[PDB]
Parts: structure tokens; C-alpha cells; sequence
């Protein structure tokens, strides 16, 4: 038995061994005396405010509308500290880990911003942090490496399996199986089992209801639609979960492309994979005819995933939310126009946002719209990543 | 199923426990694993439990990823898997095999379309790996359905509720965990036999003749030994590989006669 | 004759080629009726607000200050668009670019936060932006660099003189010498010809009158002292100029002593130099005995200069302000105890203010005392040097 | 600065007009640098203009910034240059001397002690490039005491304030700027004049002799060469080199006569 519904219709539940159903019928438990506590929210927000420096910018764009009738705003949570949106839900699962008297973090991370965040949340707060990421993610993204072990986080590359991003999740669990009772697994995706889509979904959710009250603020009334990258989901349903019961209100979720659809390199499962039972939960996911997980691919680490999170897929099957694509080629022009045209530097997997959002105004430039870029990180992560793509061609 | 209930019936007719060893099919190879396994039930296995190779075993330890590996290095498929499953049971007709799956290896295909093909190739028992007895339902409903039994993990420290869940949904043979983690206590005992639960086994963790005398005695009906096999077929990845594993079998069956 | 005083007592000044003082005059005129302006003033608190993302967190830091009598908060300059304190003044300065009807930018930059703040502020408003930088400094953060054109901005490297930052100012007067007709000299600190050490004080005073309200706030009470570092001047001044008619306020601003003052190679030329005239201003300098001006030296780019900006000169001549100085090695401690304990990462400029708190904390950690660290930006862009320097050292 | 009122005097009474390259002291080197001092003289020039090393020309382009750099790398240094200059003018006794300084260097050891060895070793004016005349009290005070001309810039759109002050505060000869930027228009002249103005020269940026026949028929009294010669110096880096500039001098200064 659990206190909270486990799934999304279909979607979602607690697929892990035996092993670990206490602790995630703990962890359920800790976060629902939570959420009733407003000490802990108290705490919560004081974290948020005075050390990651909420409330973020909505920032409009003059530049990159010029000439049609699109009025976009970018939600910035590229200014968390940190640098992404990752900063947010680790400061709410820090404080669980101490309600619950646990004194150790694990995390997995492949881009490396949850890893980030899981380690600087552990400094702050006093808990000895360990981080799994694929060996082949350690190698691309130093710099975020050395950021965690500056922050006095342990560090750990993963030989298994793809040595990517599904194995650093894997890690974890696995590491988590042995004690749960003294470490607390900082899950960084609104995806695995229950209860973890649903609690980084609340702990996202600021960034949806700072962009409401901004919106009305700025412009007396709703977007016409809110768009938002998707690797696991955790700033999408962050973005999204507050619109949810304004029902004009559009919510568009960005699946990676890759190399195109049709190449199968590409991390869009939602839309093109099929429903599976992986990671602690039943979800979309790419696999082979026989049920094997797939490879996914995505220029940008942070989307580079084959699965995605539940509620995603729920919301999606009764038409509530709406998923798109878009390639690689795509999301590095839109990266290049933020740049250039708006001085922002964006995350890669924020330009697939950005680069939806930029088709929609460009597909139909007298189309009136009112929309909001979800602008998860900032992008000083990836600019060796653009600088080696950009010699590679001309320019 | 019935064929752990018969076995059950002349372990203790003997009285004698169960070992029950585990490799992953197709490790090290197709034709290979078959012999190993033949020569499991020769050097005196009184049951298998066999692995199908997945991409993300998620409850599995270094050891058996890498028999998971191998396997997918020889190219190995369920669908082979479940070739030589068909073979493996028409050479040892009252051997109880037992598999140990992941979730969407069973859930792929559909599951009643799963578990139709387990009995249509003389498997025994199926243990999911990733579900646990709160998502059991439509896996243990399939179960019984096409005659396999469910088997359901008993954790160290289980709650009265899962102890009763356990004894009430499981068949052929419970379980029993030896510790938390991954591949690589007898107060409970009593409690699953007073729940009518079936025969528990202890394992994970298992590689050596001590433990198993100390879970017969402690009332339990065997023990199961999963990464000591695999290792010592890791050991000496063709010929010296078989006479390992035999030597290996004979020093735990014989510890179960008491 | 000018409208507003060019000196702050002894130092100060315009000491130009005469063909630059009506671009001085012009530029001065223009801050004056700027200043006055309200619609100048509401578009320049709308991009700090909107787009820059003010106002900036003030951070109560916990556990670098346990068991001492020591309060200590980080006003976070490091949550800024950019990354740093420079962002505020260039918004102000490109506007009055604008306000007098100029299209270019000329900037001059050498640990590149300027440059980088320089090239997004002239994105955002339309500039044509270049940008003069010592071409050693072109090699060692090329991160930064490949920023700024990312942005659109041309990039300069310097090869006259020592090729540093003091050459990348003199390119950079040299240049508006040209055409000061359709460009404006984004000068990056408050330092220089009057009017720059008026208008980057005035456009930077923000950081300075947040940090009142929000010590008052959360303390009901001034801080004893507010202490930063000290390049140009540019964030000390920004952090300063409110408490300066507050005289219970101490002012401490921190030089950076480099390998030590003893061995000359460092950047401390308030206190250990001597007055001069060079960039346009009387100020104290590193120089030879006969007048030559020296190279100084710190393991943090952004305070590796020279001279110092007039108005500091002056706070420290009346005794209104006090200067002292941090070396490498203890800038270096800081950096760690700041990653490590409150899980942040410090520019190297900011770690010599941060450094000399906790030399106040240590030295007398019963002195019951409320200070304020301006973190004057993050320290991302230092974690390869910090890396490397730790490389050649064991750890 | 009475050297000057007696060229000029000397230079009309001719119907001429003069012409006053530029070099950097020192450049390249201390001994080479009086040569080509004495050639400049020896080809026509009527007075000079002298650049002490500063590590920070702001002025100048990169021609004399490297001028300086050469000077640099000969070890030159102020104090050696006042020993050049009171060489040049032992041996010249009537060519006017001015020095194009920095202000760091006529600051850095007191205003009046730098205008007092100016005066020692026979300087007659001296312009200093980052000293506008609305920072220039301190520096044309000391300059008149120690009966130094201080030379000021008048640059091409100057309003009637600066031709004004420019007119009562100068000495010796005006600067007419010919351009904007760095080391590398008639309607003023009869303004000057109208001020009792020190007769004006045109210069920055003069490299043939077609400018200064213009600028003496414009009513300038002469024009200053400055990179034009150390370009010569730049092209020749040593005996080809005084040809080349005994050559370039004779052809301005003839071009004065008309
Ligand atoms: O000897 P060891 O410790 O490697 O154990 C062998 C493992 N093989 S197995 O089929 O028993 C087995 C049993 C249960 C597993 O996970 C679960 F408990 F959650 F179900 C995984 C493998
Ligand atoms: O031939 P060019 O154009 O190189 O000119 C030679 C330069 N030498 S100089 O002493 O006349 C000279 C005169 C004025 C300068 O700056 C100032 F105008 F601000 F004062 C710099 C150099
Ligand atoms: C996968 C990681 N990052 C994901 C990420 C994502 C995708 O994750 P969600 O779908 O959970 O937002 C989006 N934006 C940024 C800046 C990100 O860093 C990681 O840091 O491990
Ligand atoms: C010199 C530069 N930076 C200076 C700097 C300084 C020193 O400049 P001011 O003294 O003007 O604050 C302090 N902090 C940070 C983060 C800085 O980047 C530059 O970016 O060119
Ligand atoms: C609340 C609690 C448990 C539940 N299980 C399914 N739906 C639920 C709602
Ligand atoms: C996808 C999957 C797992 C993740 N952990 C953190 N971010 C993620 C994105
Ligand atoms: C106002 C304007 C000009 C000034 N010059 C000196 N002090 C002043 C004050
Ligand atoms: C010192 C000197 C010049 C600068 N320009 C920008 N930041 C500076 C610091
Ligand atoms: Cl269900
Ligand atoms: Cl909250
Ligand atoms: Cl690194
Ligand atoms: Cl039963
Ligand atoms: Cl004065
Ligand atoms: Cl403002
Ligand atoms: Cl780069
Ligand atoms: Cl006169
Ligand atoms: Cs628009
Ligand atoms: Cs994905
Ligand atoms: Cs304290
Ligand atoms: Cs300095």
C-alpha cells in the first residue's frame, strides 16, 4: 500500500526489487509530513530565495520576434545558482534526507548539472555525497567533474554497461540497494519509481507558478503555450504543473531528435519508442523488437536518455500535453540565436526549447501567440562542445 | 510446478535439502552453457535457476553483469534462451528450472504471451527480478494461469504483512534474501511455514559448503548459489571450466543430506 | 570646464590627448541629463531586473563561520547574467550609448568577465561591439573568448607592450581616439578619465544599496564592514558608495598581493605604490623609480592592474576606507573553503575579498562582528587554473 | 623658448617655413640616435621634436610605439636622454629643441624639477601628450618659470574656447593636429592669429613633401614629421639609413621656401 497514487493512468509505480520498497515507502512517507509542515517549507523557501536566488527573470525577447506577431518569454532558470534548473529539487530532497535523519547522498548524473547540484546541496547542508555518472560522460564534461570534487562530493565513473547516463542510473540504485538506511538516493528526473516523479515534480513546480504570476503580471494573462525540453522531465512538469488546470493554456514538451527520427539516433521515446518496465518504473522507452533497452543519442548530454518520466506520458496519451522533436541541427541554431540576437548563452538541451519555439513564430510568423521558453541552464557547459561542431564545418 | 512439490516430497522422504544453483543462459556461450548445465544437474543440482540475458540487470552484482555480457557477446536472445530451454528440459524431465527475468523482458511480447511460451517449453518457475509482490498481480496471475510457479523474494527484515503476502502468493519456493545489494537469519522460518508458504530457499550471497548445512538446519528447505557458479566459470573461461563446476556441486549436495 | 567634479581630492582628472575631452564632455553631458531621466532610469531598472536578473541574493553563510563570533553573508554578484558585477554598469553604459545616438562599442577586458559583459549588453541593445584584450589573456581564458564572439563580438588580441590588460586600455583609448564620433569606450571599471569613475560608481551603486536593505532585513542592523576586492575598483565602489555617509560602516577593499608584497610582484599599487598619471587619471601606480610603469601580478586576472580607480585613492587618504591585501596562496584557500562548506564557486578576484574575511573571523574569533563579502562574480572561468595549480602541488 | 621667436623671425624674413621632424631619443640606440640627430640638422631641419621612452605611448601608433620598444631595448632612459640633449645642444646652439613627453615622466619627480633640468640642458619647449589644457596649469606654470615654451595641441574642429586659451596659454609654436587617432583644414589658422597664437605648425601624419608647401601657403608657419622619419629609421635598421634620411629632409625643408 502506498499514501499517494503510484501511477499516471497507465504510466508509472514502483518496479524495484523487494529490497528497496521500504525505502521508498519511507521516502514517501517523510515527503508527505513534509509537504504538511511548514517549517520544512519555510526552510525550503529560505533556501531557494537567499541561496539559489529565487525568484528567477522572465525575460522577454525583442530581438528574436522582430517582424511576426510572437511575444516569447524565457523563464531563466539558467540564473539558479548552479547554473540550471537541477538546483531547485536537490535542496527540497537534501532537506528530506535530513528529516529522515540520513546523512549520505547518492546521485547519478550524465551532463553533470545534477550532479553539480546534488554535490553543492551537500556541502551547504552537511551530507557526505557520492555521484555515479558513465565514464564516457567524465570524459566530456570535466569541467563539471571538478566542480563536484571542489565541492568536496566523491565521484564515481561507471564502467557498466554503455558507460553513459542509463548506467550512472543504474549505479545508483544498485549502491542504493546496499543502504538505503543511512544514504538517501537524490534521484535528479522526474522519472524512476514512485515516489520520485511526484516529489521532483512539487519541488520543480516554482518554476510554472513564478512564470504565472509573472506572465499576468507582465501581460494580464495567461501564455498561449509554455515549452520546455524533456530528458527525464523534471523542468518540463516543473514548468508545466501549474498550467495543468488552465486547460487553454498549451504544454509542449521537447524530445531530442538527434540525428533525425528516422535515424533511430535519437532520444525521443515518448513519441517513438513503446511502453516498457525499466528504472523503477512503466514508462515510454527505447528498446529492441525482443524488450532489450536501447541506446539513445543527443548532442546534448543532458537530454540523452531513453526513457522519460510518467506523467509525461499520461498527460500526453489524453491529449493534455503535447510532444515535439527536434534535431540536433536544429537546437544548435537556436543556440547560436540566443547568442547572438538576446546575449544568453543557453544549455543545449534548453535550445531544443528554444528551437521549437522558434519554429513555431517562424512556421507562422502572423500567427498572434503569447509563449514561454522553460530556459532550464545556461550553456558555458557546452561551448567546447559548439566550438568543436563549429570547426568542424566552416564558420 | 508440480515438479518442485515432488522434488520437495523426496528431499525430506531423503531427508535432504535443495542446492540450487544459478548461471545466465548462453554464458559463455550457446553450446557451451548448454554442457554447463549438464554437467550442474550430473555433479548433483537438484534444480536450476536460469538468467535470460538483459541489457540493465539491475539486481545484479559485477559477476553476473558480466555473465550477462558474455551472453550478449554470443549474440544470445530470449528467443534462443528459450531454444535452449526446450532442450534443457527434454534431456532432464523432473529437474524444476526456475528463471530469473526482469521486468520488461516479460512484459515485451505481453505477459500471458510470456508465460504461455514458459510452459510451452517445460519451465517451472519464474522470478521477476524488479517487481515487487505490491506490482505482482497481473505477473503471478499469468503465472498460474499457464502452471508456473511465482517466486517472490523474502528480505531479511520483512514486516508480518509481507511475510503473509509472500506465503499466500507465492508457489514452488520462497526466497529467502541473505542480505541487502546485489549479486556478488532463521526467525523467519517458522513465521512462512505458519503461513502455508512454499519451501524457502536461502541465497544471494551463497559460495561455499558452510552455508548450506546451516539453512538445513535451520529448517530451511535449500539454498541457492548464484555468482560462486558463475565465477567459477569466470574462473576458467573450456575442458579444466567443466571439472570446476562438478567438484563445486557435489561439496553443496552433500552438506544437505545434513 | 565641466559639470560635475573630475576629482575625488588630489586624484582624478582627465589627463587625455586634447582630441578626446569633447567625447568626454559629450559623454558627461549625456550621464548628467541621463541621470535625471526617469524613462532612462525605469529601462535600466528593467534589464537589471529582467534580464540581468537584480536583485542579487544576500547569503547568509553558515558553516565557514562555526564557533567563532563572526556573521558572515556573500552579496551574490555571481548570480548575475554574465556571471559577474560587471554586467550591471555595461547595461547603463550602453544605453547612454544609445542616448546619444551611437552605434558601436569599443571595450577593453582581460579575465574577460568585461568583455563578455561588454558583447551580451551590445546583443541585447543592437551594438556592433570590439573588444581589445592582451593577447596572453586571449590564451588563458579562451573560454571567455569564444563567449564573446559567440555574441557577435569582434575580438582584439593586444601584441604591443606586455600584452596584458594595461596594453588592451591603451588599445582601447587609442581606438576611440579614431572615432569616438560613432562609438563609445565602454570603459570596465571605475577607473580611468572622469566621467568613467563617476558613471561605473553610479551604475553600480546597486550592489551597495541591496546589500543595506536586505542586511537590515535580515539583521535589523548595518554590517560592521563590507570588504571586496579591488581591480579597477569597479565592484568596491559598487558595494561602498551607499554606507560611505553611514560612518560605523567600515570600507575595506582588498588588492591582490600576488606572491607577496615583498617579492614586487603583485597588484597593489594603493598601498604600495605611488602616485602617477596614466589611463587618463591621477592615481597611485606601480611604477619604476623613474616613471616608467611597472607589470603587476596576481593569480586572478581580473585585479591583475597596475593602478586603481581615483575615488579609492581618496576613501583611503581620509581614512574613510581601509585597503589591505590578499596573496595567490590565500586566495587559493578561500576558493576551497567556499566550494567545500557552502558548496559555491568563487571567482579568484572574489576570493582575495572572501580570503580577508576570514582572516578578520580568525585572527579574533571571539570579536563579535557582521560582515558582508561582495562576491563579486563566479569562479567557473578559474576552475582550469585552479586545477592545474593544484596539479603541481600534491591533492 | 626665445630659440623659437628667433626662427620664426629668421624663417619669414626668408618668406620660409619650417619644417621639424620628430625621432625618439635613443632610437635606435643612444649612440646611433645623436647621428641621426645631427643628420636631421645637417639636412635642413630647423628644429626638432624628441620623444623620451615611455612604457605606455598612448599617442602614438604603432610606428613610434616601436620606436620606443627599440629605445627600450637599448637600455635608454630618461636621465640618458638629458645626457643626449645636453649633447645635441653643445652642438647646436640656435636649433630649437622640444620634447614630446609623457605626463608620468614630467610628473613623476616633481613638475618643477623636470621643467628645471629642460631648462639645465638647453631645452626650449616641451608638449606633453595626455595633459589637455584643462589639466594644464601646473605644467605650463612650471614651464614659464623655468623658461620653457609649453606647447599645446589644437585639434581640427576646435571650438573658439579652445583656440582661445590655446592662444594665451601657448609658447614657442602651436600643434596643429591634422587628424584624429594616433601617430602613424585652414580655417583656423587666422583665429590663431587674430589670438596673438605662437605661429602654428601642422603635423601628425605628414610623410611627403606635398603637405608642407600646403601648409605654409594655408599661412602655418611649418609642419612636423614624425613617423614619416622613423619610418625611414623603421626601413633602414645603418649606414643606407642616414642617406635615406639626409635625403627625405632636403626635399620638405626645400619645399618651404615656396
Ligand atoms: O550468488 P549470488 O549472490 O550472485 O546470487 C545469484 C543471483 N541469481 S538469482 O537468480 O538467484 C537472483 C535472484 C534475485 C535477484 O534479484 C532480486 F532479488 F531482486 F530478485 C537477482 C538474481
Ligand atoms: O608623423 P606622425 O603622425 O607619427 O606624428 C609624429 C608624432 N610625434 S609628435 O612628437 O609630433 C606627437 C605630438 C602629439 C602627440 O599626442 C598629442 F597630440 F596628443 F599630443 C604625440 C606625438
Ligand atoms: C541529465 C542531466 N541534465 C539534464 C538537463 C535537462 C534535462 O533534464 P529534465 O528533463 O529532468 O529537465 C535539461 N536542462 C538541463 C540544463 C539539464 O542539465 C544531468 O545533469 O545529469
Ligand atoms: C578585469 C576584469 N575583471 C575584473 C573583475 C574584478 C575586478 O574589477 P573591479 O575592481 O572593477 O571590480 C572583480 N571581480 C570579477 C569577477 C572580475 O571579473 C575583466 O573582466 O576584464
Ligand atoms: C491514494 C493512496 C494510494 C493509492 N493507490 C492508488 N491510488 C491511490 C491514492
Ligand atoms: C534523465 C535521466 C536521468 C537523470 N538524472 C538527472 N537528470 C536526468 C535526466
Ligand atoms: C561641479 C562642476 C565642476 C567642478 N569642477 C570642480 N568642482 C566642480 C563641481
Ligand atoms: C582593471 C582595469 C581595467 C579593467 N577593465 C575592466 N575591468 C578592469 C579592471
Ligand atoms: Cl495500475
Ligand atoms: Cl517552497
Ligand atoms: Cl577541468
Ligand atoms: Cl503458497
Ligand atoms: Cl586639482
Ligand atoms: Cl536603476
Ligand atoms: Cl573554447
Ligand atoms: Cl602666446
Ligand atoms: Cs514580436
Ligand atoms: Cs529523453
Ligand atoms: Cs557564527
Ligand atoms: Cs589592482
Amino acid at each position: 500500500t502506498t499514501l499517494l497514487n503510484p501511477y499516471f493512468g497507465e504510466f508509472g509505480g514502483m518496479y524495484v526489487p523487494q529490497i528497496l520498497m521500504p525505502a521508498l515507502n519511507q521516502l514517501e512517507e517523510a515527503f508527505v509530513s513534509a509537504q504538511k509542515d511548514p517549517e520544512f517549507q519555510a526552510q525550503f523557501a529560505d533556501l531557494l530565495k537567499n541561496y539559489a536566488g529565487r525568484p528567477t527573470a522572465l525575460t522577454k525577447c525583442q530581438n528574436i520576434t522582430a517582424g511576426t506577431r510572437t511575444t516569447l518569454y524565457l523563464k531563466r532558470e539558467d540564473l539558479l545558482h548552479g547554473g540550471a534548473h537541477k538546483t531547485n529539487q536537490v535542496l527540497g530532497q537534501a532537506l528530506l534526507a535530513k528529516r529522515m535523519g540520513k546523512s549520505e547522498i547518492i546521485a547519478e548524473t550524465g551532463a553533470g548539472q545534477h550532479g553539480v547540484a546534488s554535490a553543492l546541496a551537500s556541502a551547504l547542508l552537511g551530507l557526505k555525497c557520492r555521484i555515479y555518472m558513465g565514464a564516457k560522460d567524465v570524459e566530456r564534461q570535466s569541467p563539471n567533474v571538478f566542480r563536484m570534487r571542489l565541492m568536496g562530493a566523491e565521484v564515481i565513473p561507471v564502467h557498466s554497461g554503455s558507460a553513459t547516463l542509463t548506467d550512472a542510473c543504474n549505479e545508483a540504485l544498485r549502491d542504493w540497494s546496499g543502504s538505503y538506511e543511512t544514504a538517501h538516493y537524490m534521484l535528479g528526473t522526474a522519472a524512476g519509481p514512485h515516489p520520485y516523479p511526484t516529489i521532483v515534480r512539487e519541488f520543480q513546480r516554482m518554476i510554472g507558478e513564478e512564470t504565472k504570476a509573472q506572465i499576468l503580471d507582465k501581460e494580464g494573462r495567461l501564455p498561449d503555450a509554455v515549452i520546455a525540453c524533456v530528458g527525464g522531465g523534471s523542468n518540463a512538469i516543473g514548468m508545466f504543473a501549474d498550467f495543468i488546470n488552465d486547460t487553454s493554456v498549451g504544454l509542449i514538451g521537447v524530445e531530442p531528435g538527434g540525428h533525425g527520427i528516422e535515424t533511430g539516433e535519437h532520444g525521443a521515446p515518448l513519441k517513438h519508442g513503446r511502453v516498457g518496465i525499466y528504472f523503477g518504473m512503466k514508462a515510454p522507452m527505447m528498446q529492441t523488437a525482443d524488450g532489450q533497452i536501447e541506446e539513445s543519442y543527443s548532442i546534448s548530454a543532458g537530454l540523452d536518455f531513453p526513457s522519460v518520466g510518467p506523467q509525461h506520458a499520461y498527460l500526453n496519451s489524453i491529449g493534455r500535453a503535447d510532444y515535439v522533436s527536434i534535431t540536433d541541427d536544429e537546437a544548435l541554431e537556436a543556440f547560436k540565436t540566443l547568442c547572438r540576437h538576446e546575449g544568453i548563452i543557453p544549455a543545449l538541451e534548453s535550445s531544443h526549447a528554444l528551437a521549437h519555439a522558434l519554429k513555431m513564430m517562424r512556421e507562422q510568423p502572423e500567427k498572434e501567440q503569447l509563449l514561454v521558453v522553460n530556459l532550464s541552464g545556461r550553456g558555458d557547459k557546452d561551448i567546447f562542445t559548439v566550438h568543436d561542431i563549429l570547426k568542424a564545418r566552416g564558420e | 510446478m508440480e515438479r518442485y512439490e515432488n522434488l520437495f516430497a523426496q528431499l525430506n522422504d531423503r531427508r535432504e535439502g535443495a542446492f540450487v544453483p544459478f548461471v545466465t543462459l548462453g554464458d559463455p556461450g550457446i553450446e557451451q552453457s548448454l554442457k554447463i548445465i549438464d554437467t550442474l544437474i550430473d555433479a548433483g543440482a537438484d534444480a536450476l535457476e536460469l538468467g535470460v540475458p538483459f541489457s540493465d540487470p539491475l539486481a545484479d552484482g559485477p559477476t553476473i553483469q558480466n555473465a550477462n555480457l558474455r551472453a550478449f557477446a554470443a549474440g544470445v536472445t530470449p528467443a534462443q534462451c528459450f531454444e535452449m530451454l526446450a532442450l534443457i528440459r527434454e534431456k532432464h524431465p523432473t529437474i524444476p528450472i526456475g528463471l530469473l527475468m526482469y521486468a520488461n523482458l516479460v512484459f515485451n511480447n505481453g505477459i500471458d504471451a510470456f508465460y504461455a511460451r514458459c510452459e510451452q517449453v517445460g519451465v517451472d518457475s519464474v522470478l521477476v527480478a524488479d517487481v515487487p509482490v505490491e506490482e505482482s498481480a497481473p505477473f503471478r496471475q499469468a503465472a498460474l494461469r499457464h502452471n508456473i510457479a511465482p517466486i517472490f523474494i523474502c528480505p531479511p527484515n520483512a514486516d508480518d504483512d509481507l511475510l503473509r503476502q509472500v506465503a499466500s502468493y507465492g508457489r514452488g519456493y520462497t526466497y529467502l534474501l541473505s542480505r541487502s545489494g546485489v549479486t556478488g537469519l532463521h526467525h523467519l522460518i517458522e513465521k512462512l511455514k505458519e503461513y502455508h508458504a512454499a519451501p524457502a530457499l536461502q541465497g544471494f550471497g551463497i559460495s561455499s559448503p558452510e552455508q548450506v548445512s546451516a539453512a538445513v538446519r535451520a529448517g530451511a528447505a535449500g539454498a541457492i548459489s548464484g555468482s560462486a557458479i558463475v565465477k567459477i566459470i569466470e574462473k576458467n573461461l573450456p575442458k579444466q571450466m567443466l571439472a570446476e563446476l562438478r567438484s563445486f556441486v557435489s561439496a553443496m549436495k552433500a552438506a544437505s543430506r545434513a
